[PDB]
RNA sequence: AGGACCGAACCGACUAAUGUUGAAAAAUUAGCGGAUGACUUGUGGCUGGGGGUGAAAGGCCAAUCAAACCGGGAGAUAGCU
RNA sequence: ACACAGGUGGUCAGGUAGAGAAUACCAAGGCGCUUGAGAGAACUCGGGUGAAGGAACUAGGCAAAAUGGUGCCGUAACUUC
RNA sequence: AAUUCCUUGUCGGGUAAGUUCCGACCUGCACGAAUGGCGUAAUGAUGGCCAGGCUGUCUCCACCCGAGACUCAGUGAAAU
RNA sequence: CGAUGUCGGCUCAUCACAUCCUGGGGCUGAAGUAGGUCCCAAGGGUAUGGCUGUUCGCCAUUUAAAGUGGUACGCGAGCUGGGUUUAGAACGUCGUGAGACAGUUCGGUCCCUAUCUGCCGUGGGCGCUGGAGAACUGAGGGGGGCUGCUCCUAGUACGAGAGGACCGGAGUGGACGCAUCACUGGUGUUCGGGUUGUCAUGCCAAUGGCACUGCCCGGUAGCUAAAUGCGGAAGAGAUAAGUGCUGAAAGCAUCUAAGCACGAAACUUGCCCCGAGAUGAGUUCUCCCUGACCCUUUAAGGGUCCUGAAGGAACGUUGAAGACGACGACGUUGAUAGGCCGGGUGUGUAAGCGCAGCGAUGCGUUGAGCUAACCGGUACUAAUGAACCGUGAGGCUUAACCU
C-alpha cells in the first residue's frame, strides 16, 4: 500500500535509516506496491560508516506494511511501521547480511529465500 | 442448457478444511415447474416458460389464473422464459430442481442491479473530481467540458453525463459452483450477484468454454 | 440562459397542457350520517367509517 | 433468513473458549509449506472482537522484536487450532485501539483477578 | 441514498428535532388529543410507544429513565399512575392515526393523534 | 519611560469562499494588522473649480473628477452614423 | 429608493469559571428574525470524520490541517548590547 | 545581481531529478558613489527558496449533518 | 470592430491514419536472440515527478507503448487566471521632458435563474381496428474488444562459444469496467460510554439543555472503497497485405483470365444490455361482454332505458424502486408499515441497595442497564364497506374450407 513519494522504514544491517520510495515498477500507471514486490528507493539517512550513503539510487522490496496483507481464510497481518529491504539494483540481491524483525510469509519465493532464512521469525 | 429461476437469501461463507475461506451467495431455488411449452409449429421458436413461488388466491387476476389452470399448475410469483438448445424436451407441468444443476460447473447469474436513483457523473462514469481548491469556484463534482466548438456545434449520441443507476438487467459470468442441495432447495456460488436480498433471479449454465 | 426568439401562444399552450389538474371523482359516504366525505378521511362532523371520534 | 442461520450452523465450530478484552491469549495456528503442517503459536493481548456468527473474528496485538504486529483471527475457520487464554486482564473498554500508541510501561494491562 | 434507512429529518436539526418530539410527547399524555401534520404523527408513534411500554413496569429507575426524556415530573407521575394500569393488556398499537384533510394557511396534510383507550 | 510587547472596545482592510438581475450601486463569513499615539471620535467652523486639499494615487472635493454640480451662449459644430 | 445581513455619538453594566468590557452558560429584560408543509436525487453552499501514503496537487502549502494557557528548567549564530 | 539580451552563462551546494534559490568567477548588451555606493541588528498582512510537524491539497475520493435545488399550497419578476 | 475572449493548465472528450505498442506478412548486408526496412491493419491501450506561467524542452525513474495530427492552434453561458497586456511602483536603457522600451521586477474584481437545437435520463397522451393481463420473437442500436512477467516444451532447434527460439500449453499480475458487503475497513450528528464549564429539575443523588455532534472513545444497519468475485475468451463466416494448387492466353512459365485452398486484435458473428412508435406498429397464451326500445333528410348515423364484465384507475399502508411521475409489495380470505415479544449487535458491569475506606473511590447484585435502520415472529394500531373509468360480440372486400 506503498505509493510514490513515501517515507519507508529499513530492516536490514545495509547502511539505510529512512529511506524514500520513488517509483512502483512491475507495471504501467500503477498506484501501489504490497508485499515482496520491487519498489525502487532512494536513501534520505544512514549511518557513518555502512555498505549505502545518501542519496543513492537503487531498488528494494517491502516487508512490512501498516495496511497489512490478506491471507486466504480473511485473517490480515498488519503491523505499526512500514519497513523495506535493500536489495542491489542489477542482480536483485539483498545488500545487507542481517534482517531485524519479523517479516512475513508471502515473501517465500526463489527469488527472496535469503530473506526468509536471515529472518529472525515468521 | 436451460436455466432456472432462484430467490437470493443473501450472502455468507464456506470454510474448506484447507482453509479458505470462500464468499458464498445463498440462492434458494424453489422447483420450477414449467407451465408453457412453446415449439417450432405455432411460435417458430423453441422455449419454455416455468414458474415458482407462492402468490395470493385473490391477487390473481382471472387471464392470468387462466393460464395456470390449463398448465395444471399452481399459482406462482412470476414467469419467465428459457429457450432450449438441440436434443432437449421438456412436458407441461412437470418440475424441475435444483439436482439439474449438479454436474455443472460455470454458472451465469442474471439479475436485476440495486436501484440508486439519479447519481452524478463522478459515480457513474468515474469522472475524477476537478480541484476542490485553488480558486476553484462552483465547479467541482461537475463534468467540466462535454463536446467541441462550431464544429461539431452538438453533442454526440451516448455521451457520458448524470443519469440513473441501477434498476436494470445485469448479467455476471463464469460463477463456480460450490454446493448442491436440493434437500434444502438451495444452490451456493462463489462470488457476487446482482440484485439484493430477496430478489429475482436467472441462474443458466455458462456459454463462456 | 436568454430565450432568442418570442415563443408563441400555441408553445405556450402544449407547455400547459400537462399543468391541468384532477378532481376527486369518488368521495366516500359515512355508514351512520350519511355524508359525503374524503376517502380515508375523517368528516365534516366528526365521523370516520361510522363512529364519532372527537 | 432462518436458512442462512442453519446453513451457518454446520460449519460452526463447537468449542471456542470465553475471552473478553484484555486478555493476554495465545494462539495455535496451522502453516503449511512444502508438503508438511506445523502449528506456531502466537501470544499476545487481544484488543478488538467482533462476535457475527460464523463471521467473528478478534484481533492480538503482539509486540515483537521492539514493534507491533497486529492480527485478526477468523474465530471459526480451520485455519486456527487451539485458543488459550493465559491471564485476565482488567479493561474499562471492549476495544483497546490505544495499545498502538502505548509502549513499555505505558503498554501495562492490570490483571481482572475475578 | 436511503436505502433501509429509518427516521425522518422534517428539515430541522437534528437537535430540534428530539426537542420538538420530547416536547409533543408531554403533549400526547396531557391532553390526549392533537390535531397535527401528518408526517409529524407517524412518528409520534415511533417515541411515544416505547416510553408507555417502558411505563408499564414502575421502579425508581425506570421514572429516572422516564424522566430524562420529556423532561417533566408531572409527565412521568401521569404516565406511570394511569396509563401503567390502563395499558398493561396491550400488544403494540397504543395510538391511531386520523387523517382530517389540510389546513388553510399552508395546505399542509394533517392528521389527529389518538390513544385508543379515550372514549 | 517607550511613535515598547500580547490582546478586547475602537480604527482599518492582507488572504480565501460566498455573493455577484446580491441581503448590500464594495458586503457577509473564517482568519488578519494597529490598538497611549504621526491614535481615534462627537460638535461647529475654514479652504472651491484651472481652484482647494493631498505622509503624493492625478487621489479626494455630496455613490460624479486628467478639471465638480446647476443654469445660460446652445438648436455649439459634426466632411460621421 | 425597500418593514434592507450595512452605517450612526454618549450613559448603566449582575452570578459561575475566567487576568479581563475576551470567551462559554446564565439573572433582570427582550426576541424566535412576515411564507410554510414534505421528500431525503444529481449538483451548489456551510461544516464533521477517515484506511494507507503525507505536498506527489498547484504558478504558488491557496485552502485546510496543526500550535495555543500558567509556573519552572533551558535556549544558538548575529548585534547598534 | 529589482539591472545580464545571448542565458537554463560556467562551477559548487541542496534534489533521484532544480529555467527558481544559495555561494563563487567576471565576457558589467546596459552597476557605481546623495535623481547616493556597499554592509547593516531589529522590524514587515513585503518578494524568492528550503526543512520539521501537519493534514482530502492530492493518488481518489467515501460517508454523514444542515441550507437550497425537487413536490404541494400563497404571492410572484428579468435580461431578451 | 452597434464585440466571434488570448496562451497555458484542469475536467470531458471525438475523429483521421502518414501506426507508438499489440496483430499479420514480404525483403534483409535476416545463424538464433535482437534489429533495419516496407506493406496490410484505427479494434483496444497509449506514464509519474524536478525546473519553468509555459506549449516545447532537459533531467530522474517507469512502461509493451509513453504516436503524429484535425476538431474557433477542441473545450472560460465548464473551471483557473500563472503569462501576455489596464490603471500603482522600481531597475537598466532612450528621450531635455511628459513618457517609452512581447526587456526585467512586486501587486492587481473572470457575470448569466437555459427559450430553441443537441445530449443524458424519466413520464403523460394517442396509435397499433372489440377491450384487457401476461410471456416472447427479432428488424435495429449500444457496451465490451488492452497487455506484461514466470514456468513446461528446452536449456531443445540454431550457434565454434557466448548466448538462445518459433509453434503450442500452463500459471500469475498492471490498468479498465461491472456487481456485491461474506471478509478488512471508512462513515455512521438516530446506539452506548468517558469528560470540562455552566444553567435547570427544591436539594444529595441521578439526569436534561448549551458550548462546532461542546470535546472525544468505540460502534448497528445502509452506502462505500482501500475490500471480494467476474470479464475482455474459445469458436464460426467473408477477407486485407501476403501464401499457394491446376492452367492457358503466349507449345515454356505464371495465384487468374475459368475454377479451387489458406490468410490479422480490422469486418460479419459469437458475449452482455436496450429493443414492436419495427406507423412494416409483430408472435403466442389466457380472460371478459351474446338485453331491448325508438329517431332520421338510411349513415362505419343518432338517441333512450337497463346493463358496468375482465381489467384499469383512485385511496391507504409502503419499499434495499424513486427528484416528481413511474416501478414493485400489501389492504382484516392481512405480516404492507409501525408498535410489541424473543434474539442478535454495539457500548461496557446501569440505577438503587449493602460493605470497606475520614475521602476521592473500589467491590457484591453484575457481562448488569440501555440499544437505531438487523433476524424470527406477533392483528395491537392504521391499511372501510363502497363508488369511478372501462361495454352489449366487434367494419368492408376477396380467397379456402365447413354445408
Amino acid at each position: 500500500m506503498i505509493q510514490e513519494q513515501t517515507m519507508l522504514n529499513v530492516a536490514d544491517n545495509s547502511g539505510a535509516r529512512r529511506v524514500m520510495c520513488i517509483k512502483v515498477l512491475g507495471g504501467s500507471h500503477r498506484r501501489y506496491a504490497g508485499v515482496g514486490d520491487i519498489i525502487k528507493i532512494t536513501i534520505k539517512e544512514a549511518i557513518p560508516r555502512g555498505k549505502v550513503k545518501k542519496g543513492d539510487v537503487l531498488k528494494a522490496v517491502v516487508v512490512r506494511t501498516k495496511k497489512g496483507v490478506r491471507r486466504p481464510d480473511g485473517s490480515v497481518i498488519r503491523f505499526d511501521g512500514n519497513a523495506c529491504v535493500l536489495l542491489n539494483n542489477n542482480s536483485e540481491q539483498p545488500i545487507g547480511t542481517r534482517i531485524f524483525g519479523p517479516v512475513t510469509r508471502e515473501l517465500r519465493s526463489e527469488k527472496f529465500m535469503k530473506i526468509i532464512s536471515l529472518a529472525p521469525e515468521v | 442448457m436451460i436455466g432456472l429461476v432462484g430467490k437470493k437469501v443473501g450472502m455468507t461463507r464456506i470454510f474448506t478444511e484447507d482453509g479458505v475461506s470462500i464468499p458464498v451467495t445463498v440462492i434458494e431455488v424453489e422447483a420450477n415447474r414449467v407451465t408453457q411449452v412453446k415449439d417450432l409449429a405455432n411460435d417458430g421458436y423453441r422455449a419454455i416458460q416455468v414458474t415458482t413461488g407462492a402468490k395470493k388466491a385473490n391477487r390473481v387476476t382471472k387471464p392470468e389464473a387462466g393460464h395456470f389452470a390449463k398448465a395444471g399448475v399452481e399459482a406462482g410469483r412470476g414467469l419467465w422464459e428459457f429457450r432450449l438448445a438441440e436434443g432437449e424436451e421438456f412436458t407441461v407441468g412437470q418440475s424441475i430442481s435444483v439436482e439439474l444443476f449438479a454436474d455443472v460447473k460455470k454458472v451465469d447469474v442474471t439479475g436485476t442491479s440495486k436501484g440508486k436513483g439519479f447519481a452524478g457523473t463522478v459515480k457513474r462514469w468515474n469522472f475524477r473530481t476537478q480541484d476542490a481548491t485553488h480558486g476553484n469556484s462552483l465547479s467541482h463534482r461537475v463534468p467540466g467540458s462535454i463536446g467541441q466548438n462550431q464544429t461539431p456545434g452538438k453533442v454526440f449520441k451516448g455521451k457520458k453525463m448524470a443519469g440513473q443507476m441501477g434498476n436494470e438487467r445485469v448479467t455476471v459470468q463464469s460463477l463456480d459452483v460450490v454446493r448442491v442441495d436440493a434437500e434444502r432447495n438451495l444452490l451456493l456460488v462463489k462470488g457476487a450477484v446482482p440484485g439484493a436480498t430477496g430478489s429475482d433471479l436467472i441462474v443458466k449454465p455458462a456459454v463462456k468454454a | 440562459a436568454v430565450q432568442q426568439n418570442k415563443p408563441t401562444r400555441s408553445k405556450r399552450g402544449m407547455r400547459r397542457s400537462h399543468d391541468a389538474l384532477t378532481a376527486v371523482t369518488s368521495l366516500s359516504v359515512d355508514k351512520t350520517s350519511g355524508e359525503k366525505h374524503l376517502r380515508h378521511h375523517i368528516t365534516a362532523d366528526g365521523y370516520y367509517r361510522g363512529r364519532k371520534v372527537i | 433468513s432462518n436458512i442462512i442461520k442453519q446453513l451457518e450452523q454446520e460449519q460452526m465450530k463447537q468449542d471456542v473458549p470465553s475471552f473478553r478484552p484484555g486478555d493476554t491469549v495465545e494462539v495455535k495456528v496451522w502453516v503449511v509449506e512444502g508438503s508438511k503442517k506445523r502449528l506456531q503459536a502466537f501470544e499476545g493481548v487481544v484488543i478488538a472482537i467482533r462476535n457475527r456468527g460464523l463471521h467473528s473474528a478478534f484481533t492480538v496485538r503482539k509486540i515483537s522484536n521492539g514493534e507491533g504486529v497486529e492480527r485478526v483471527f477468523q474465530t471459526h475457520s480451520p485455519v486456527v487450532d487451539s485458543i488459550s487464554v493465559k491471564r485476565r486482564g482488567a479493561v474499562r473498554k471492549a476495544k483497546l485501539y490505544y495499545l498502538r500508541e502505548r509502549t513499555g510501561k505505558a503498554a501495562r494491562i492490570k490483571e481482572r483477578l475475578n | 441514498m436511503r436505502h433501509r434507512k429509518s427516521g425522518r429529518q422534517l428539515n430541522r436539526n437534528s437537535s430540534h428535532r428530539q426537542a420538538m418530539f420530547r416536547n409533543m410527547a408531554g403533549s400526547l399524555v396531557r391532553h390526549e388529543i392533537i390535531k397535527t401534520t401528518l408526517p409529524k404523527a407517524k412518528e409520534l408513534r415511533r417515541v411515544v410507544e416505547p416510553l408507555i411500554t417502558l411505563a408499564k413496569t414502575d421502579s425508581v429507575a425506570n421514572r429516572r429513565l422516564a424522566f430524562a426524556r420529556t423532561r417533566d415530573n408531572e409527565i412521568v407521575a401521569k404516565l406511570f399512575n394511569e396509563l401503567g394500569p390502563r395499558f398493561a393488556s396491550r400488544a403494540g398499537g397504543y395510538t391511531r392515526i386520523l387523517k382530517c384533510g389540510f389546513r388553510a394557511g399552508d395546505n399542509a396534510p394533517m392528521a389527529y393523534i389518538e390513544l385508543v383507550d379515550r372514549s
